[PDB]
C-alpha cells in the first residue's frame, strides 16, 4: 500500500506559475506509471500529465493532454521521493483539485494508488 | 539513541532463528511470488536432450519476523542484509 | 508461552548434539527406508 501526498496547491492570479509536489512513500513498491488528474467542480476527471521509463531503460517519456500541452511540464525526483508538474500560464480554467494517480506493483500485486490532491484556485 | 540503521540490523537480527520459517501463526503459509527472465539460450543437446539456458530471477516473499515501524529509526523503508543470515525458501526446478 | 512453533525449533535443537545417532537406547539400530525414482538416463 503506497501512500500519495499532494502538496504545494494555493491561489495564484491569470498567467502566474505554481509547482505541484506529490509524495509517494510505503515499504515495497514500484511506480510503474504517475499521472497527474484534475477535477474541476462538477466536470469530470481530467488527464493532465504522466511519466514512465523509456524502451530504453535510461531516460524518461512524458504524455501531456492537449489543453495543458505546451504550458504544464511534469517532471521526479527518484531521490526526494517526489513528482512535480510544473504550471505556467495558469488559466482561469485551469482552476480545479489536483490529484495524482500512480500505477504501482506491490507483493500483493499491480494497482493504481490516488492521493487526497490539492485545490488550485486562479482567479483575479 | 543515534547509531541509526546499524540499531535496526540489531533488533531484527539479534534473537532472529534463520531455521524457523517466518510466520507468527505456523497455520498460516509463506507465499513466493516468483519471476523469470530470459537472458539467452546457451546450448541445445539434441542428442542427450537437454536445454541449457541463463535466467534473471526473482523471489519475493514475506518474513513475518523482520517487520518493523518506521518511525523511532530514523523513518528507515528497506534495509540491506545478507541472503544466508536469513530464512529462504527452497524452490528448485524439476526438469 | 505464543511465539508458536519457533518455540518448538527451539525446543528440540536446544541441545542436540548432530553427532551423536539419535537412539535412547545405543543397541537400537536405525532404519532408513529409502526410496529411488528413475529420472533419466543421461549417457553410457
Ligand atoms: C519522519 O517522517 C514523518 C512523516 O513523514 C515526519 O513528520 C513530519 O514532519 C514534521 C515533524 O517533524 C511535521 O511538520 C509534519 O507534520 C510531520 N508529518 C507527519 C505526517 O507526521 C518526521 O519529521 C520524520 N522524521 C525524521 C527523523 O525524518
Ligand atoms: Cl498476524
Ligand atoms: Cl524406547
Amino acid at each position: 500500500d503506497v501512500q500519495l501526498v499532494e502538496s504545494g496547491g494555493g491561489l495564484v492570479q491569470p498567467g502566474g506559475s505554481l509547482r505541484l509536489s506529490c509524495a509517494y512513500s510505503g515499504s515495497l513498491f514500484s511506480i510503474l506509471r504517475m499521472d497527474w488528474y484534475r477535477q474541476a467542480p462538477g466536470k469530470e476527471r481530467e488527464l493532465v500529465a504522466g511519466i514512465t521509463r523509456d524502451a530504453a531503460g535510461y531516460a524518461d517519456s512524458t504524455n501531456y493532454a492537449d489543453s495543458v500541452k505546451g504550458r504544464f511540464t511534469i517532471s521526479r525526483d527518484s531521490a526526494k521521493n517526489t513528482v512535480y508538474l510544473q504550471m505556467n500560464s495558469l488559466k482561469p480554467e485551469d482552476t480545479a483539485v489536483y490529484y495524482c494517480n500512480a500505477d504501482a506493483r506491490t507483493i500483493t500485486g499491480r494497482a493504481d494508488y490516488w492521493g487526497q490532491g490539492t485545490q488550485v484556485t486562479v482567479s483575479s | 539513541t543515534q547509531p541509526a540503521l546499524l540499531r535496526l540490523s540489531d533488533h531484527l537480527l539479534a534473537n532472529y532463528k534463520k531455521g524457523v520459517r517466518p510466520v507468527r501463526d505456523w497455520r498460516k503459509p509463506t507465499t513466493v511470488s516468483i519471476d523469470v527472465i530470459m537472458y539467452a539460450i546457451l546450448n541445445v543437446d539434441e542428442k542427450n536432450q537437454v536445454l541449457t539456458t541463463y535466467i534473471w530471477y526473482r523471489q519475493y516473499w514475506t518474513d513475518e519476523f523482520l517487520q518493523w515501524t518506521p518511525e523511532d529509526f530514523d523513518n528507515v523503508t528497506k534495509l540491506s542484509i545478507p541472503t544466508d543470515s536469513i530464512w529462504v525458501p527452497d524452490i528448485l526446478i524439476n526438469e
